[PDB]
């Protein structure tokens, strides 16, 4: 029994343990009433406005698009504060841990993003945080977790398993599972059990919304399309959710496809998994014959995760969004263009975005489009990955 | 059927039952096999066994390592599916359940997995990451196919939770000792009679104490409190995990810590 | 002959070789024009909202003044596009020198973060970029010096004298002799020779516009004090500009105590040096007996210059400003404090502002005054130089 | 007084000037004004003294290193000084020019370093960060003390700079070859002829060229074109620089190029 609906017509519902459903049912019941207060409205948006940095602007991009009928804009959650969308629903999320009196957070992060997000909101509302990071993803993101730390989180690594995300994931749900009486588990994306993806879109929402006022002044129309990247839905669904009834909006969410959907090493499962059972949630998964969970690749730690959610999931099945992959070369390439082009360095999550708008534009120039790409971070955290990269590559 | 039959000779002896579990194929598909003869010789009167899967939300790291252990010999399903059929063959009345996620019965049809159980001789199927909630394929599968559908009653259990519990499970019910994952560290201490009373007033399936039972004292207070036997994992597997290079004084170590939490059972 | 007064009383001037003398006439014209054209007013008011982020957030932080009267306001240019205040004139002064007719930039930078962005203005603008960086600074910032090169900068380190800010300083003024006729020499802070100050502070006074607007809203009145670091004057002549006439809002600066005033390592010439001629200016400096010009030293290599711009100086002499030191340890206490207590990763520079505002709290902690800090930037760069310095303490 | 008396025996002579560069103190002082007696000796008309400075702001590689060589050293302005006396009482005819940056000038009072230079027996002073606009309490300190104020003449100066610098000016105009800093290797090759022709109407001091003079073949370029001589200064310097550890050949090389220098401003 549950006050929301835990599916997204086959997919999503709570797959958890049975001790956790409680927690799960609490939750849903907290943000049910904290929707309808005004109180906790009001703090919220105070502290998206005067903590967090929003609205965000929205940057046209007129450098990218010279000499194609490609008008492109930039929505700029890289300007949020921690730098990137996380912050949004971190600050939701711990209102409501406190307003069921939870002391302590718990988070899972893969570069280091959520982590960072969810330090500075323990650190903001007194709470105390500890994050679960696979160790490859530790040694190589050795800034994030100095971050985190400096802001009073403790950082796990996990060195199970791939040793990134999905493990990360893992432990802290089997955390939760002995200490949900005092700790709120703040997952990091729109996937998991109810009513996580529908908790983390409604604090991702203001997004799309800012996006579609901000359109409207600027070109007086909506979008042809919104582009998105996917790892497990949270930055791609808050900029959907206010379109979803446009239906003239093209919905468009970017899955890592690592080094090739043909090489296996990727991490897009909602076009080239199967639908599973895993990490509380109905929903499409990278698996192997025998219905093992496979180990996801991308150069981007923050897409690099074998399943999605599951609200994307069902948005595909009956059309309303369109789902595609970009490779690690691809959203490399945008990477260095809107570094060198707009001065703009983009996180590579959402260079993976920005790469699928840059092929739309590339392959019908003279096609007259309005795309908006969510620029769900920026790219201060990724300049050793690329650094690295470009060494061995001999390019420097 | 085997639990009611197992329950029905338990209880006229007084006693309760000891229920190991071990991973199928840890540390190979030979070792296992041996091994768990040797649970049964030494005095198990049930028994749990997992099917090594990728990733054991449910499961401390004792666990973890025996289902990796298992994949490193190659173990898969299919594989622990024909060590079922052995095992029956040896053991005809000896109730075996299952411990499984949720991902390995759903994959290839919820409905053929159960089915291949029964198929095998398993006698109950308990899938860790699927609630009461979310049952209603699972448990109309299992029926379907002469399977007792397990059903968990955690601590933090309602009285709602405990009329279903009681309602849609067969076999036994899996009374939680503690909130938690899978360890023969941590204890549970919380008294459960309580629970185990309602569990009995609303005629659920005799209920078995599962988590942390790691000592033959756990194994005497869940009788006493009123359980109809204790389940034991990660300590059995850890004796596994520490003799990976003698197998034979393995199996001496385990029939001797078998032979103490069965003797614990008996009243 | 100029159009506006190169002096605040005895500070100032235009000191530079008689070769640059019409660059300089050429610039301050351009400017005027400039201020007066509502075309220019109007593009640059579009990059600093729809491409830099402003206006930007003012904070009220409230876990950091608990139990006393202090009521504590941070202006938030750490969330400007880049990372701090130096956007803000970089935009004007790139559409200055594209006014002028200039293909090419020169600038210096110290930590790298005028450097990065004189990088993005260039990338977005289309303007070659150089950028001069003392060699210590280039090893110690390596990812500030990767950013601008990804951005498309040319990035020259600088071996001689300290190779600290003072010597990029120095290079790149030798370069702008030989090379005015197409490259505008887009200088850092409010200082060196006419128009240079002025241009800076008009391009950086709506850091105090927005604060004064933001502090009538939130609290009906304006602050008792407002509070920057002073390293050439940028950043705390952008706060102070609007608050000039009013005369009950104290106007504290802060410059670098080093390791100790008494030491003679540090970067305080305002109230420890004394009036000479160099970089262009009549400034106040740290000079020997003989009038050779010392060599400064802070943590902070943006607060490492052994001037200061000439308002300052002149705002001291008559008593509207008043100047006073942080040393490095209380630069790094009240960095730790902000990152713990309210989740912001402050700039070193800024941390010297942020530690004075909390010593007036803590020595009189039933005084009751409302104060704003400008938070200059954000301390993502620094924390590679903060780690360092707590692992050889012992602290981590 | 010596600018005067200089120029009117060199164009008796049909002779333009030649006035090497050479920083003070530079390797040492006893060097230093070994050096100085060899240019003297070898031809030179006139000279021009830099005294080491921690930030020249005018000065490329080559003169940046003569003032760290000097610093290393130990020179301070005040031993430059005592240098410039004994050139005097030594040379009591020959023009001696300071080229100087405004810190060292300001330092302790404009009026006292013009009252000193008087004192050791200098000539003329060129503030190389001093504008005209900027040069007044300058350039009355200096004629208070019978200095000459020297001022610059850039390639880019407009109609009313060049009355500025003819009215202001005394003993010699600095006529630039080009801009940017000192420099051998970046020769000016931009035709004066409009500037000098200028300045001569104007009335202006006559002018010597300097920057990027370092070969003979630049020395008769300046006069033919109607320059009063030509300045070299880090081409003088890197003899020096490339003879540190050679102190007897680097005066027989100094020698030489200066002899060769003076010799091409012959007419
Ligand atoms: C700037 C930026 N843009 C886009 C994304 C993609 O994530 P989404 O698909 O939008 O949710 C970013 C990723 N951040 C995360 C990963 C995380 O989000 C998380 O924390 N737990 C979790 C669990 C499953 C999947 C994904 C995630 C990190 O910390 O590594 C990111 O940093
Ligand atoms: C976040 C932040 N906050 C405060 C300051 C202090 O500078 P101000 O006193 O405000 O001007 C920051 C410094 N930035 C500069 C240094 C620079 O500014 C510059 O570029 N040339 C220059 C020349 C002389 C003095 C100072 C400077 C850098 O790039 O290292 C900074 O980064
Ligand atoms: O491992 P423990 O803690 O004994 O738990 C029992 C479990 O492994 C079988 O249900
Ligand atoms: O060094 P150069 O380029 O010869 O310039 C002359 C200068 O050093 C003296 O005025
Ligand atoms: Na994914
Ligand atoms: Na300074």
């Amino acid at each position: 029994t549950t006050l929301l609906n835990p599916y997204f017509g086959e997919f999503g519902g709570m797959y958890v343990p049975q001790i956790l459903m409680p927690a799960l049912n609490q939750l849903e019941e907290a943000f049910v009433s904290a929707q309808k207060d005004p109180e906790f409205q009001a703090q919220f948006a105070d502290l998206l406005k005067n903590y967090a940095g929003r609205p965000t602007a929205l940057t046209k991009c007129q450098n990218i698009t010279a000499g194609t009928r490609t008008t492109l804009y930039l929505k700029r959650e890289d300007l949020l504060h921690g730098g990137a969308h996380k912050t949004n629903q971190v600050l939701g999320q711990a209102l409501l841990a406190k307003r069921m009196g939870k002391s302590e957070i718990i988070a899972e992060t893969g570069a280091g993003q959520h982590g960072v997000a969810s330090a500075l909101a323990s650190a903001l509302l007194g709470l105390k945080c500890r994050i679960y990071m696979g160790a490859k993803d530790v040694e190589r993101q050795s800034p994030n977790v100095f971050r985190m730390r400096l802001m009073g989180a403790e950082v796990i690594p996990v060195h199970s398993g791939s040793a990134t995300l999905k493990d990360a994931c893992n432990e802290a749900l089997r955390d939760w599972s002995g200490s949900y009486e005092t700790a709120h588990y703040m997952l990091g994306t729109a996937a998991g059990p109810h009513p996580y993806p529908t908790i983390v879109r409604e604090f991702q929402r203001m997004i799309g919304e800012e996006t579609k006022a901000q359109i409207l002044d600027k070109e007086g129309r909506l979008p042809d399309a919104v582009i998105a990247c996917v790892g497990g839905g949270s930055n791609a669904i808050g900029m959907f959710a206010d379109f979803i009834n446009d239906t003239s909006v093209g919905l468009i969410g970017v899955e890592p496809g690592g080094h090739g959907i043909e090489t296996g090493e990727h991490g897009a499962p909602l076009k080239h998994g199967r639908v599973g059972i895993y990490f509380g949630m109905k929903a499409p998964m990278m698996q192997t014959a025998d219905g093992q969970i496979e180990e996801s690749y991308s150069i981007s730690a923050g897409l690099d995760f074998p399943s999605v959610g599951p609200q994307h999931a069902y948005l595909n099945s009956i059309g309303r969004a369109d789902y595609v992959s970009i490779t690690d070369d691809e959203a490399l390439e945008a990477f260095k263009t809107l570094c060198r082009h707009e001065g703009i360095i983009p996180a590579l999550e959402s260079s993976h975005a920005l790469a699928h708008a840059l092929k739309m534009m590339r392959e019908q120039p003279e096609k007259e489009q309005l795309l908006v790409v969510n620029l769900s971070g920026r790219g201060d955290k990724d300049i050793f990955t690329v650094h690295d990269i470009l060494k061995a590559r001999g390019e420097i | 059927e085997r639990y009611e039959n197992l329950f029905a000779q338990l209880n006229d002896r007084r006693e309760g039952a000891f229920v190991p579990f071990v991973t199928l194929g840890d540390p190979g598909i030979e070792q296992s096999l041996k091994i768990i003869d040797t649970l049964i010789d030494a005095g198990a009167d049930a028994l749990e066994l997992g099917v090594p899967f990728s990733d054991p939300l449910a499961d401390g790291p004792t666990i973890q390592n025996a289902n990796l252990r298992a994949f490193a010999a190659g173990v898969t399903p299919a594989q622990c599916f024909e060590m079922l059929a052995l095992i029956r063959e040896k053991h005809p009345t000896i109730p075996i359940g299952l411990l499984m996620y949720a991902n390995l019965v759903f994959n290839n049809g919820i409905d053929a997995f159960y089915a291949r159980c029964e198929q095998v001789g398993v006698d109950s199927v308990l899938v860790a990451d699927v609630p009461v909630e979310e049952s209603a394929p699972f448990r109309q599968a299992a029926l379907r196919h002469n399977i007792a559908p397990i059903f968990i009653c955690p601590p933090n259990a309602d009285d709602d939770l405990l009329r279903q519990v009681a309602s849609y499970g067969r076999g036994y019910t899996y009374l939680l000792s503690r909130s938690g994952v899978t360890g023969a560290e941590n204890r549970g201490a919380l008294p459960l009679h309580h629970l185990i009373e309602k569990l009995k007033e609303y005629h659920a399936a005799p209920a078995l104490q599962g988590f942390g039972i790691s000592s033959p004292e756990q194994v005497s207070a869940a009788v006493r409190a009123g359980a109809a036997g204790a389940i034991s994992g990660s300590a059995i597997v850890k004796i596994i995990e520490k003799n990976l290079a003698s197998p034979k004084q393995m199996l001496a170590e385990l029939r001797s810590f078998v032979s103490a939490m069965k003797a614990a059972s008996r009243a």
